[PDB]
């Protein structure tokens, strides 16, 4: 992989995911969206082994959409993240494990709180104010540790995110072709089309 | 590569006079990278406490598994499980994965509600029970904990004295381990009151 | 681990040390290695401790059901046959090395069994990392027609050899004596030659020494009425 | 770097009140083949030292020649070669220990475990071990290979610490050594019944006993042993 | 281990941690990762402790011989190159070194050379080496300016090591600070990370994720 | 291990040493390698002790069930059951078994079943690590239709040499005599056979 | 061959009766009397050893059976059915409890397991 | 293949006082699960009020100590019987060790003595020569068991003054030689309980301005 | 490695070399000049193993400077390239070979011709109109094969070079932090400070 | 290969087979493994043919130069020269040599030098791949101070068995007799020794 960042601010969760898809020698695409909407107020970004990332994400999406229809009810971010964790925990002792790392950004409509969950391919779940997978955290966490506040606005979160991306673009050897940024709040999910 | 030392962390349990104590650090990491400072490794099912070190996905999985099993136990038995019984359940549950084991180091701590007797126990990743009178240790700083506990421990400590002993055993062991620390919690357990204390420690 | 089994006049005695280790570290200083398959069939295990416990309890459980089914007291040859066939099936992957001893209506018996499923008969046997130290003592002092008292002495002396000379063995000596026409007597900590000396200093701390961030009561009780 | 080919097994030894005893069987094994049955692995140096060697026999024969050359060399321009300036056990050991460590440091070891037993000028007992790694240590009892596992426990029951040495007579020490050799014959698959035993005493000097045999063996109980479990 | 060094208006700031590990086992919390080559030259320790200590002490001997023979202070360029040419001779043998040779001369001004055991010799303004280098780089890159004051520069280097000490498991213990001037280096104390963290958290408002 | 079985005038005699090793350590010096699968059908075991014990136990079971249905089995039948187990499980076994038995119709018979699971009917057979050293001696000294005493001497002398040269062999020499008269166990101690 | 009776042999009749269970209870009614009494410090269970023949050794026929060291059982009705239930009860006490918790089941739970086995013979094919 | 290295176990401990220093080590020598000797001295008086121990592979340890003692001898010959200072000895040992950088002495070396101001000094080395002056250092098998204890009981780490609740640290008051020996004895007693390679005996060498003194204590022999 | 490109136009040789220096995880520098002036009208760029690249380049530089002083004469580009080739050919069968690939861009003052030589670490020399090392040629040669003319001006050469760099920045996974471009002609060597 | 040397009353006799194999192919079926390093000092070669030929040639050179300076060398001296080469070059050699010679002072002597480069003076010695099968036979049948005819029969019978069981041995049995009378070569063909 590449770069999936998440930051939970006052009233929303922001997910930033790189656009590059590289198959060895060449960059085949520079506009790839590494995310799936699981429910109206729950977004999951992903990074890992080719093929398995999308297969896993769409499989989770289908299951949450099935639940939503059956019960006429949106599962809480916590419930969705637990379901996802179990699937990955099940997957590691499989014949061929999914090598997929995810961030789940959701807005809990019951508690009126944004929530960010970080889950790696082993099924290691942690709820965080900000998170990442791969080497992304190595470059960005020192900036987030310094500037982050729990009462940040969405705009301040995006500015702190820009600083993180700038540091990545400076010190990372790979060209990840920028990031697609999406915001999850009480009104649902929307994409920031200029970043 | 070694599954028991990817995430890091430690658990220690001690017995005292009419009390037990169990304590853990709060770190979760991806090898060198610190990921979470709020990853508690002690869980409880009624009055029986279980600390688990090792691979974090298995720690979470086993907690969910023993919550599952102790909840069914209670519905059927119409009573909360005891530490001695739970210890055998942990041993049984681990050994059933003998050739595909959970990479964990569990520690049981609690007081028998009927006899009032303090009880602790430890296990290897496949269920071998270590039922020590004095203390049980587990994790990536187990050697350090063995050293601290062996010298600091004395039998029949009062609850408030046991707290200091176990806290110092944990803290100084964790400060000699790269993969342990980032906070700590100590449970002091008496027959009908349990106190939980978060310790102040260095965050490196 | 040091474990021995010694035949005598009217029965058999089994003994073991009490040190369990995690590599070079002593996990438990007073481990109980003498396990019960049935009231008068006891065994001691070396190797993978979880395997030796699991295999004893499984065969012990099936032995109990067999005893109830047949209305007969369990035999040592039954425990042995069941153990070896189980272990052989798992091709050594269950790392259980046992000395099995007991009395039954047939008489007194002493066997050893290895992880791959091979068994042996003997009047005196040793097992574990301290087996060579123990066997040196057994080969020096064993004779035919030992008394109960002589056999207990020889067994515990063989365990002591392991305690003092093998780093994998230490602490105390456990013994179990199985005599014909008698209850088996389990002698936990028969010898205690390794008590730790008083420390030079007390390490009891002053109260308030440890820094604390938060205190809270933990609700262990169920959901309350009213 | 090499592999041992023709090998000798355990060498065992212990201190007693007035001196030291050392013993080793007369076998030269070729893997599992008990090839050579008349190999002397105790090599006396003068009248105050006996060097017991286990492991590779070709390297033993080389060491044997070094010691023989050492005696020749010490006598050169030395009027007191048979008196004050005679070879001491401590001189002989330190020389061997130097050679062994040098050889392991060139990654070309002498594939041996050696025990130098003797009595010094002042009557002090000398007993020290050295091996292919150049590792050295001293103890009231010393043994190589299998002897370390089976003989030491028995010999340590006689002399468990330094203070037990003056209380141990030569008859008791020899008895313990001879018993240990019997136990090794029972239990070591690369051992023989025939062995040599040497006593170095500060009063009676060097007594070298050849063609000794393990005797008083217990085998009769084998007749009653049948099958491997259920056979009658 | 985490070591950094950066050039600025007032000279060079050198900042290091104090931790040494053998696997997960923390061997020391009090190691000196800055080697005082001489009163004017500093070297950082990363990779092989012995390799760095031994050869940078040796370097000081070579620098001393140079100024005896030439009656002039050795340049940082020449000093760094003596070390890089030396380790290049040993290339393939298994030396482990990642060091910053730091100095301030008349002809050069403040100068830093990254010298490495595979033969690399790089002149630069900012360098960060060690298992926690990425964390320190983040704080450095976002706050660095040439026109930093000596006080603010010292704090930046201290704060950047703290960032690494927090997140990197193999970095911590204490922070050692140095300020290199033309007239020589000046030591700015040993700072326990345990005490420093809480102090910085409160005064700065950073590390809101951590409970204190 | 040193094992052999020899046919003679009145029947067949099995012979074996008593040494069992784990590397250079003798784990058992009084082992009984002569095992009974039927009243007058015995076997000598070499190779993996776990394997040969497991096989022998299964064969004993098969011949017990055979006897209950069809009466006393032949030595050939016993050898076939051994072979079937050894051949079909050749990938997972390390077993070298000599089968010896006495019928009244066929008299003394010896079958050797080496590693592969092949069967070879022979006048006499030798096997185990120690057998290598006595191929020459046994070939030169074996005769057909020997007396009981001659056959005991032949086995005693042969295994004495095998024990002398093979470190993996030793202890006592056990023997089992199979004739019309019945089953006789013999034992010979070191002080007896070492001076031969 | 194969067991081709995969369907229930006990079914509801129009009146809501499960005939085979009622008929089983009738078989129990014909059986020899057995009783149980609970005291403050113990329990007693008893029955008559109705010997089928005086040549029979009625000591070899155990109507009162140990299930666990602290649990016993007696019956009324068909003896062979009881015998196999005792075998199953003893085994289930180990497989579904002792091998899991390292202790013998409490009376009510062992009863629950025996009850489950008897229920299944009322619905299974 | 030939392995030129081995592990003889053992554990050593050096503590620097205000005007003294101790260097202790157990007297047990082992290979694998066997005991070679219950009393094989490991800490040596090297002259000039310096004590030394090279723990790990005993053949390399004996070689290094032997070479250092020899270096002390030649230092006197070459420099008019000048006393070799503890700092000068430390630097010298670095060069002995680094001289075999590509075929190392497989040992953890510790020396102890007094510095040129008469204060206690301990120096700690890795196998290839990197060294540092320290206050407290355990080496060998049970070093991980002992060091955390010493951090707590010598440097009073994680200990705060009662009532302040973490605000005021426990002050670092100077320890006497008697107090230090208690900590050494308790360190080895604890290490003996939990580490199989530690036991038999404890030999302590104490260094003051008056010279080098020895103390011996029994340890459990199991 | 990185990116070292060379193009020989009508009256000059242009060398383009990347500025990034990456040590595994981090980009340590983004302004590195991977070139040495061997003589007033001869420039050598280089790429390969860390340490060996600069060591080799400076060693060659010293030798050519020594020759220049001894003879008071500048060796022709051809002569310099042959000397460099021999040194690399000598180096491959050494105890430890230099893993260094070079481009030698020189202006021959005698013939009044620009010359570009490509030499790999084996000592494989070829004179070319345009050349590269590593993966650089895989992306750029199709563009150079299409647009190159032997009578191109220096300005046209730079424009064709920009197109090559743009294609590299698009399809290469590594961020090589742009290139330093230098021109070698009859007047000597100069750096294009805006590229 | 099957080789042996046996001392007897009048001196010593060396014996050997003639088979040289490259895997299962017999590269030479009439090989002469009895090689002369001096008039009455010969050797039997086993192991690498290149190594044992190279060693024997060097020894022959050394003893030729010895003789020119110091007169006839002893068999012990010849064995020492062999040992020196084998021991000092043990890492690069695969040689198992038996040295046999006749002095008038010492009479018949036999020294065996196995793989390691050790020396063992023996009444008789056996070596090579085929020797394993005749350890028992040779130990039981060897006597000291045999006659020439008895010793020839002993070697003939022994090597006959070694050849019978060892595929790496075969062809003819060559022998060299070393006595005061001189040097006698003997050869025995398959039709002779196979029927023994
Ligand atoms: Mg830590
Ligand atoms: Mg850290
Ligand atoms: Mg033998
Ligand atoms: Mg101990």
């Amino acid at each position: 992989m590449d770069i999936i960042l998440g930051i939970r601010v006052q009233d929303s969760v922001i997910l930033a995911s790189s656009k590059a898809v590289t198959r060895g020698i060449s960059v085949l695409k520079d506009s790839d969206d590494k995310t799936r909407q699981l429910s109206p107020h729950t977004l999951m970004s992903f990074a890992g082994e080719a093929g398995d990332t999308v297969q896993f994400a769409e499989y989770i999406q289908a299951n949450i959409q099935l639940y939503s229809i059956r019960e006429d009810y949106e599962l809480s971010p916590q419930a969705v993240s637990s379901f996802v964790r179990q699937e990955l925990a099940k997957s590691i002792r499989s014949r061929r494990p999914y090598q997929v790392n995810v961030l789940i950004g959701g807005y809990d409509k019951k508690k009126n709180k944004p929530e960010l969950y970080q889950i790696d391919y082993l099924g290691t779940k942690v709820e965080l104010p900000y998170g990442a997978h791969g080497y992304s955290g190595f470059y960005t966490f020192s900036l987030l540790d310094h500037h982050y506040r729990p009462d940040m606005t969405t705009e301040e979160g995006l500015d702190l995110l820009k600083l993180c991306v700038q540091e990545l673009e400076k010190r990372m050897p790979m060209d990840f072709k920028g990031v697609i940024v999406k915001i999850v709040d009480k009104d649902g999910i929307r994409q920031v089309d200029d970043f | 590569s070694d599954p028991s030392s990817i995430n890091g962390g430690i658990v220690v349990a001690m017995t005292g006079k009419d009390c037990v104590a169990i304590a853990c650090d709060l770190r979760l990491g991806s090898q060198s990278l610190g990921v979470s400072n709020k990853f508690e490794k002690i869980f409880h099912y009624g009055h029986v406490f279980l600390g688990i070190t090792g691979l974090a996905t298995d720690v979470t999985t086993l907690n969910e598994m023993f919550r599952y099993k102790t909840n069914l136990y209670k519905l059927k038995e119409e009573r909360a499980i005891e530490p001695e019984t739970f210890t055998q359940l942990v041993s049984s549950s681990l050994y059933e994965r003998r050739f595909g084991p959970y990479f964990v180091g569990p520690v049981v701590a609690g007081i028998n509600s009927k006899s009032g007797k303090p009880f602790i126990a430890g296990f290897d990743l496949i269920g071998c029970i270590d039922e020590a009178k004095d203390f049980i240790v587990s994790g990536t700083a187990s050697d350090q904990l063995f050293g601290m506990c062996e010298s600091l421990y004395e039998p029949n400590l009062e609850p408030e004295d046991l707290f200091e002993t176990i806290s110092q055993a944990l803290l100084n062991a964790a400060d000699r381990d790269a993969l342990s620390g980032w906070g700590a919690v100590v449970y002091i357990i008496k027959k009908d009151e349990v106190v939980k204390r978060y310790l102040k420690m260095r965050q490196d | 681990t040091t474990i021995v089994g010694v035949k005598f006049n009217n029965g058999v005695v089994i003994a073991a040390d009490t040190r369990s280790t995690q590599g070079p570290i002593v996990a438990d200083k007073n481990c109980a290695k003498l396990h019960r398959i049935s009231p008068k069939i006891w065994c001691a295990g070396a190797g993978t401790a979880a395997d030796t416990e699991a295999v004893t309890q499984l065969i012990g459980s099936n032995i109990e059901l067999h005893s109830l089914y047949t209305s007969r007291e369990p035999r040592v040859v039954s425990a042995l046959q069941m153990l070896k066939q189980h272990l052989f099936k798992y091709q050594g992957h269950i790392g259980a090395y046992l000395i099995v001893a007991g009395v039954d209506p047939t008489g007194s018996h002493l066997f050893s069994i290895h992880a791959h499923g091979s068994t042996d008969v003997g009047y005196y046997l040793s097992l574990g990392s301290g087996s060579l130290a123990a066997m040196a003592v057994l080969e020096s002092h064993w004779k035919q027609d030992l008394t109960k008292e002589e056999a207990i002495k020889l067994a515990s002396d063989a365990i002591q050899a392991g305690i003092w000379n093998d780093l994998g063995s230490g602490s105390n000596v456990d013994v179990c004596v199985m005599e014909i026409g008698k209850d088996a007597e389990y002698l936990r900590n028969y010898l205690t030659p390794n008590v730790r000396e008083e420390k030079q200093k007390s390490y009891k701390f002053p109260r308030g020494t440890t820094a604390v961030l938060k205190e809270s009561i933990v609700n262990i009780c169920d959901i309350q009425e009213e | 770097t090499q592999q041992p080919i023709v090998t000798g097994t355990s060498v065992i030894s212990m201190k007693y009140d007035n001196g030291v005893i050392i013993a080793a069987d007369n076998l030269g094994s070729y893997g599992s083949l008990l090839r050579f049955n008349g190999v002397e692995r105790l090599i006396p140096v003068g009248d105050n030292t006996v060097v017991g060697i286990s492991g590779d026999i070709s390297d033993m024969q080389h060491i044997e020649r070094l010691l023989k050359d050492l005696v020749t060399e010490n006598a050169y321009d030395n009027p007191l070669a048979d008196a004050e300036e005679a070879l001491e056990p401590s001189y002989i050991f330190e020389y061997l220990a130097t050679v062994m460590y040098q050889r392991r440091s060139k990654m070309n070891p002498l594939w041996n475990a050696i025990i130098v037993a003797g009595v010094q000028s002042n009557g002090d007992q000398f007993l020290r071990y050295v091996n292919l790694l150049g590792v050295t240590y001293s103890s009231p009892t010393l043994a190589t290979g299998f002897g370390a596992h089976m003989a030491n426990p028995l010999l340590r029951k006689v002399v468990d610490r330094e203070s037990d040495i003056p209380k141990t007579t030569v008859q008791v020490a020899e008895e313990a050594i001879v018993n240990a050799m019997r136990v090794l014959y029972y239990r070591d698959a690369r051992s023989s019944r025939n062995f040599s035993l040497a006593i170095i005493d500060k009063n009676t000097g060097l007594t070298f006993k050849k063609n000794l045999q393990v005797e008083n063996m217990k085998w009769d109980f084998a007749k009653d042993i049948k099958g491997y479990g259920t056979q009658k | 281990t985490t070591t950094l060094a950066f050039r600025f208006q007032g000279g060079i700031i050198v900042a290091v941690d104090s931790r040494a590990t053998a696997g997960n086992w923390v061997a020391s919390q009090t190691v000196k990762a800055v080697i005082e080559i001489n009163p004017f030259l500093l070297g950082t320790m990363a990779g092989g402790a012995a390799d760095c200590q031994f050869w940078e002490t040796w370097l000081g001997s070579q620098c001393r011989l140079h100024e005896l023979r030439e009656k002039e202070r050795i340049s940082v360029a020449a000093a760094s190159k003596i070390l890089s040419n030396l380790v290049y001779q040993y290339k393939g043998a298994g030396l482990s070194m990642g060091t910053m040779i730091c100095g301030y001369t008349r002809k050069e001004g403040p100068t830093i050379y990254y010298v490495d055991s595979d033969g690399t010799r790089l002149k630069g303004d900012i360098f960060c080496v060690g298992s926690g280098q990425t964390f320190a780089y983040g704080v450095l890159d976002s706050n660095y300016k040439w026109d930093l004051s000596v006080e603010d520069a010292l704090y930046l280097g201290k704060r950047s090591i703290l960032a690494a000490a927090h997140r990197d498991a193999y970095s911590g213990g204490s922070v050692n600070l140095y300020h290199v001037t033309e007239d020589g280096w000046i030591y700015h104390g040993n700072h326990d990370v345990g005490e420093l963290f809480w102090k910085v958290k409160e005064e700065e408002g950073s590390f809101n994720n951590v409970i204190g | 291990t040193s094992i052999m079985a020899v046919t003679f005038k009145d029947g067949v005699i099995l012979g074996a040493d008593s040494r069992t090793t784990t590397g250079a350590y003798i784990a058992n010096r009084v082992t009984d390698k002569l095992t009974r699968v039927h009243d007058k059908i015995w076997c000598c075991r070499s190779g993996s002790a776990a394997d040969t014990q497991a096989i022998a136990d299964i064969v004993q079971y098969h011949l017990e069930l055979y006897t209950s249905q069809y009466g006393t089995p032949s030595t050939e039948t016993a050898a076939s059951v051994f072979k079937e187990l050894c051949y079909e499980n050749k990938d997972n076994l390390t077993a070298g078994i000599i089968v010896a038995g006495y019928d009244d119709k066929n008299k003394g018979e010896v079958y050797t079943i080496p590693l592969g699971g092949s069967v070879h009917k022979l006048p006499y057979a030798i096997a185990g690590s120690g057998s290598t050293f006595i191929y020459g001696y046994c070939d030169k000294n074996f005769r057909e239709n020997m007396s009981k005493e001659e056959t005991v001497d032949f086995i005693k002398h042969s295994l004495s040499q095998a024990i002398k040269w093979d470190g993996s062999s030793g202890g006592v020499i056990r023997m089992v005599v199979l004739t019309a008269a019945g089953v006789e166990r013999l034992i010979f101690y070191p002080d007896e056979y070492e001076q031969l | 061959m194969t067991d081709r009776y995969s369907f229930s042999l006990t079914t509801f009749s129009p009146s809501g009766k499960l005939g085979q269970i009622d008929y089983a209870l009738t078989a129990v009614k014909q059986g020899v009397t057995s009783l149980g009494i609970k005291a403050t410090n113990g329990v007693v269970i008893a029955t008559e050893k109705k010997s089928s023949s005086p040549l029979a050794m009625s000591e070899t026929l155990s109507k009162v059976s140990l299930l666990t060291p602290d649990i016993g059982a007696v019956y009324s009705g068909m003896g062979p059915d009881y015998r196999v239930l005792v075998d199953k009860s003893r085994k289930v006490a180990h497989t579904s409890y002792k091998r899991i918790y390292g202790e013998y089941p409490p009376t009510k739970l062992l009863v629950s397991e025996v009850a489950k086995i008897m229920q299944e013979a009322t619905q299974s094919g | 293949q030939f392995n030129p290295y081995g592990d003889n176990g053992g554990t050593i401990l050096g503590i620097a006082g205000e005007d003294f220093a101790v260097l202790a080590g157990d007297t047990r020598n082992i290979t694998d699960y066997s005991i070679n000797s219950r009393y094989e001295p490991k800490v040596f008086d090297c002259g000039d009020n310096i004590v030394m121990s090279a723990n790990g592979f005993a053949a390399d340890g004996d070689a290094l100590v032997k070479r250092f003692k020899n270096s002390v001898k030649w230092y006197h010959f070459d420099h008019n019987d000048k006393k070799l200072s503890i700092n000068s000895a430390a630097r010298n040992i670095q060069h002995l060790l680094y001289g075999k950088r590509f075929f190392p002495y497989y040992v953890h070396t510790i020396i102890a003595g007094l510095d040129e101001d008469g204060k206690g000094a301990v120096y700690s080395f890795d196998p290839v020569g990197s060294y540092e002056r320290e206050q407290c250092r355990a080496g060998g098998a049970a070093a991980s068991l002992i060091m955390p204890f010493l951090d707590n009981q010598v440097n009073f780490k994680n200990q705060y003054e009662p009532g302040t609740n973490g605000k005021v640290k426990k002050p670092l008051k100077y320890l006497s030689v008697e107090e230090v020996i208690k900590l050494v004895r308790d360190s080895f007693t604890s290490a003996t309980e939990r580490h199989i390679q530690v036991g038999d005996g404890l030999e302590i060498l104490i260094v003051t301005k008056d010279g080098v003194r020895k103390e011996f204590y029994e340890l459990k022999r199991d």
